[PDB]
């Protein structure tokens, strides 16, 4: 398959365990996180950057490989997915009103997304198994589903009208529709301010590594009810001072990098467009 | 029974040495990723253990076929021998008990370590088939205990595991669709030859005579010759297992019966 | 009666579908989902729903309840697979853990008659289980010569009180130690149940908020089964669909109820 | 020694194969559930494998006795043998090995599986007893290693779980009071009759005989006859071993005898 | 020294008996609980259903606090079983966790000094563990030049305030980076203490809420260990009696405290 | 189905049967964009030549939903942001005389992948490490002033806190591709409100897209190397009096224009582990 | 058996290997550190390679000693065995490949094939004696 896909590779069980290569992994690549707007604001500090990227120089990275992007709350840094670097290290702050908003964060950017664009003026569409949903992002989209019979005539509303459809999704960023997989659906999105599209969910984007600040765990980034695995990449620590969490970050920056790896890095974002 | 197979082959006829649990596969533990990635977490393979004279063998899915077409994951395991056995009696059982616990292994390249931590199924369809020249000798299909095999020189294990239709509440939870696989199906075969007879010299668990040789090449600090290993390495011996290093090892292995008849 | 099978007999087919057509499902839902879910023939669009994924047109039922303390009071069960959307609130901690330790769990149950005799707990397993509109315990020990441990037994107002103005209690006091309790008996039974072991045929979708539910009685233990799951929930809309569509794994996770 | 019990049993003496590891026991891979219910989690009974000289037998509760009386669960596990052994060396260890890691099981029906996550104590109160028409010939009281019985042809071994009653934290967190037991009790014994003299002709794995017999058999494409199973199946023949089939059977070996005299 | 154990040795018999009988048993709770119990000597109302369960007459011991922030100023934890039971407050989110990191690990701890010596971290196992009424740390790291980064070495405003106004922090900083403090010295005391293992003689009892409580600083783990239990409330009086009747699975989850210390406290022995 | 990022050496024989011809397939399955400047759809004349188009692409194989039409105003309004979708792309771009490294620059993007890692002027001073590594900015208006400095930190030629010292390698451009020598750190002044510039790493050609230079000689330099030039396969130029000719040349030999490319290397699922986007 | 019996380090010519059944020719291309201008523009540094760099390696055995019997250039017998088998319409037996296939048989060269291949190999030799 043009890179050996096809091929099986064969082990041996009883190779010597050759070399350790931590500082390797820790000398060409990049780190960088995103930060809210009022850990910046708590910090005060004109040039924390410098302060922070001098402590990363500590723990074997070199100095030019570490970036700080911001992010005002959870809800606008979900409006375009950004994933920048090589290794990623993402910092919520939690909110008990901001539930699901956590766990679509999390959804989109944890796994990997093969998406296409979805027509909702002129096709009907469905859903194909558990992967395929239907991932809106914009300013402000409300999404009406309805429903369809196998003849096409909607299922307890009416698809002349808009009133009668069923809404999901009320003036929110990012949204993860999640349907029944047999019917079609008539769809109503304000598509002056969004953009829907369909999604298969593949295996999981394996760098960004969630931090939680603050809360407890919440992040079902799983479909069903069945499942709310916890995997790997979602850790949560307490705040008090964000000094304390960066401090955290940069200490234990050895542990966090080993608990994701760089080969799952893409191109340019966070929505694998076709 | 080693001057008369001398005194046989010597005109040319046919021979035989009859071998309680005989040392025909060379040492080889490792394994195969059909399907890998540097992640290590949704792995497909095979592994095995060829040692003395049993194959413990077991393929493992970490998605216990959940995309697979049918639900249904083929494994295969073929091992070619040395030389051609005949009339070998073979125990062969289900679920192979060296590779059900999990443990830690080194990667293809020995760089990075993954994780293993198996569940076992049964072995739906197993089918053994023991193949001189690539022709199918003897067949076995889902039959266990001891099994026998009249005359081969390969064996092909081919098990596959399928997903389990109707699963408990307990079970439900071990296998879900998405990613993250704390429990990997794992299915495993058992082969062990208890005797057979082979036309050549060999090693097993009844005999001396290769312990005889060894104590004297190395009570009397042997210099290491032409033929064979160094320090008299049966997993080298068997791997490369010339017609010269046949001959000598005939030779000596004669002398060391003579021998043993006279020195206890 | 000693069950034997082999352990290379076939795997019998999937009678998934089968249990599909055969069995009767009903989903417990709040009435302030019913305030936000704006229809009259909503309960028809999700039955059709239903039927695309298997389940016949006279086997889902729809039933309600006004929230966790007025289900809490006799909660019926009566389907084969059960499952509540029980909302999260933050403010009742425990009455979530009162109602899935009543629904999830089997209590073969007994009587009790307060005014005649006095009660204990045989072991760890039973509990006293009250119910009613309006639950006052209080309970007083007595020791191995039936003289009050701290209390007077004619005075009610010196009695040690565990809980008031509650639904559904399920009162724990000291395993080894004669009691003597008080119930306002006009609005409120209470009656000893022992739990022989959990019910297989329903289940608890937490509607929002966290991992909170020690339906277990000690707190050395607070696991987590496979049927008390839990949602996220902005809209209700999509948590209603999410339910019509991994009904094939809920039910999984669950049993028949024979 | 085939001809030498050929011409005893001729006039009706007593006769002695002596076999080492013999194939007494047909493969027979199954459990037993005492207590056992649709949900499956849980289950207590035993569980088993007999294959060749080896007897492979866990008894397992979820529970780990935390409601039987005296915090003790008694197993029991009773083998019927065909033909009657003597003077049998056996090594008795415990700690069955197979039935040590975690598998899913299909139920008694094949309908369902059902998963076994087991954690191993030791068997407490050992009784390996060895019947001779119902009567305990030899019996042996928690002692393991090498055993030795003398005449028998029905082994009874009677393994008990016991709670321990001291448990550290790291161990008291495994067995709760409640419902979920995510680890299993699980208490084994592993039973191999290394050598042993039987009246009757067996196959094991030091001779070659029944290897002989299926070659000549399957090399000539022979029809199944009335007497013998199709295929030569050994399983088939030792599970009903009538004394025709045996005397078919001691027949067709000492005439493989002979031919593996004269042809190697 | 090794000790070498067989395999098949007897079970011995139930020690739980002689553990009750020989040894004490600490219960902690807020003043909330002591003003809704409502009673002069519940103390001999609860020890006497404590007797029920094999505890001697006298050897369980009540002492009380008012919040997680006054107890964690010096948990001194008397006897040989020590359960705290501690109400679960949103504001109190990482305090809670605060104390419940430093009465379940053993530490070993010196005192620090700050106008004269400047200190730095050795790995992940020391922190900076400081108590007293009111301990506000600002923190400055320095390098090999000793120059400070990102601040001034004498401007105090320039400083990185990692805590203020607290009772009990465990400060967590870089390692191999040398570090200039500024800690209120006559009001909070600070000392660095390297994390040896478990302090096992405590039960954590979390009387409401939810798990919360990443104990190792480290983000990639939180572990929930054995002795971290949560209850819910409504009354008291059933959290009392969950902790008297359930008090063998509570003490099973413990163990005897292994540590030779020198600093010499008071103990409520047996 | 496995084997993701490892590079396993495959063994093909050398008397394998040539398979079937494949295009019709390729034709059926994937799908085409088509990018035109807008004094394309000036000089048209036409609302519905778009399903004249789609009709001929019908006859030459595509179904009718398979060839998107996306227009541009200009090269420099395309060059702010090319985000080019579909499994097959061709532009269209007329040879305005007095811009030439404007094209080839938005050629030096669009036939070459480019692996790029975020910037932060304001704190780093940034070095090339080796000719592949460039200086991609693209923005409303870009205006790049570079400082070189020796090896204390010190400005050659520039003082480090001046910025009019500091000279410009460009001003007021939509996209710029800077080279500057390898192993100097360099300051940057971007004017970062209406510009973002990256570490850019041309790792090879990009394999789904051609440029089709609509009058106007043989410009395109992509390797910003000046010993050489090179003309690859997917640079082709046609000579203009009406569009028509020029739509009517793209329609007929579509089997030449997606023979010449090929599907993206990265968009396959085999190089799943290799920067797939 | 994988012991190094013989060795040749950048030497061409005519080499010999007294015992061996594995060849291993292990070559290696070094980019060359000073070219003139017409080489130089052969090998840029960017992508697009008009020129690719071969490097390559011969290896004739002209003549060798063998314990089993095969087929050459100098001798007939297998000329002899095809035409008999080929003249007389034989059908395809249980041993040799059909159409008596020198690849095929070598391939996979089994000690039955060798047996019946020396055995055959022996009769054309007396038969070339005789027939010429
Ligand atoms: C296997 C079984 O249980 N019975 C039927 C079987 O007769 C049929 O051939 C198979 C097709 O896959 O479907 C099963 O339901
Ligand atoms: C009645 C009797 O025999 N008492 C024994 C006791 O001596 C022994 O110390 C204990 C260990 O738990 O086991 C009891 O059964
Ligand atoms: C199905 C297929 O692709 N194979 C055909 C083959 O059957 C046919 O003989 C050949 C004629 O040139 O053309 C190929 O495309
Ligand atoms: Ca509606
Ligand atoms: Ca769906
Ligand atoms: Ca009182
Ligand atoms: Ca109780
Ligand atoms: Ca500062
Ligand atoms: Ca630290
Ligand atoms: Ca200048
Ligand atoms: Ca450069
Ligand atoms: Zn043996």
């Amino acid at each position: 398959q043009n890179y050996g896909i096809n091929l099986p590779i064969t082990g041996s069980m009883d190779t010597a365990y050759a070399n350790s290569t931590q500082e390797e992994t820790f000398l060409t690549s990049t780190l960088c996180l995103y930060y809210p707007t009022e850990a910046a604001t708590e910090i005060n500090d004109n040039s924390w950057k410098d302060t922070l990227s001098q402590l990363f120089l500590t723990k074997g990275w070199p100095t030019g490989s570490v970036y700080f992007k911001e992010y005002t709350n959870i809800a606008s840094f979900s409006v375009d997915p950004q994933l920048y670097c090589d290794y990623n290290v993402v910092l919520m702050k939690y909110d008990a009103t901001l539930q699901l908003d956590m766990s679509e964060l999390a959804d989109l950017i944890l796994n990997e997304w093969l998406c296409n664009p979805m027509d909702i003026t002129l096709y009907y569409y469905q859903q194909t198994d558990e992967a395929n949903k239907w991932i809106s992002m914009g300013s402000s989209c409300t999404i009406k589903v309805c429903p369809l019979n196998t003849q096409t005539l909607g299922i307890g509303c009416l698809t002349t009208d808009a009133t009668t459809f069923e809404e999901v999704a009320t003036a929110e960023k990012l949204v993860i529709t999640d349907v029944v997989d047999g019917v079609n659906h008539k769809l109503d999105v304000t598509t002056a301010t969004c953009t829907i599209r369909n999604c298969k969910k593949l295996g999981p984007r394996e760098n960004v590594a969630v931090i939680q600040v603050g809360g407890s765990d919440i992040l079902d980034i799983t479909a069903d009810p069945t499942t709310a695995p916890q995997t790997e990449r979602m850790m949560r620590i307490n705040w008090k001072k964000w000094w304390q969490v960066f401090y955290t970050v940069v200490d234990y920056v050895d542990q966090i990098i080993q608990v994701m790896s760089k080969r799952s890095r893409s191109l340019n974002s966070a929505a694998f467009y076709y | 029974e080693y001057i008369e197979n001398w005194n046989l082959q010597n005109r040319r006829q046919r021979t035989g040495f009859t071998f309680h649990k005989p040392n025909i596969f060379p040492y080889s533990a490792s394994f195969t990723l059909n399907r890998s990635q540097p992640a290590h977490d949704n792995l497909m393979g095979t592994m095995w253990l060829n040692a003395g004279s049993e194959i413990q063998v077991a393929g493992f899915d970490y998605s216990c076929a959940i995309n697979a077409p049918a639900n249904i994951q083929q494994f295969e395991h073929i091992v070619p021998l040395r030389r051609v056995l005949t009339t070998a009696t073979i125990t062969l059982l289900p679920d192979a008990e060296r590779f059900s616990f999990p443990r830690v292994i080194n990667s293809a390249d020995g760089a990075t370590t993954w994780f293993f931590n198996p569940v076992i199924l049964r072995p739906n369809n197993v089918e053994v088939e023991f193949l001189l020249n690539g022709q199918i000798i003897n067949t076995y299909q889902a039959r266990f205990g001891t099994i026998v095999a009249r005359n081969f020189d390969t064996i092909r294990l081919s098990f596959q595991l399928m997903r389990p239709p109707n699963m408990t509440p307990a079970v439900a939870v071990l296998f879900p669709n998405a990613q993250p696989f704390e429990h990997h199906a794992t299915v495993g075969l058992t082969l062990r030859i208890e005797s057979a007879v082979c036309e050549s010299v060999l090693a097993d668990a009844s005999e001396t005579l290769l312990a005889n040789v060894t104590s004297v090449r190395q009570e009397y600090a042997i210099p290491v010759g032409p033929v064979f290993p160094p320090g008299m390495n049966w997993t080298d011996l068997i791997t490369n297992y010339s017609p010269s290093r046949e001959d000598n090892l005939q030779r000596v292995f004669t002398v060391a019966s003579i021998r043993s008849m006279l020195i206890k």
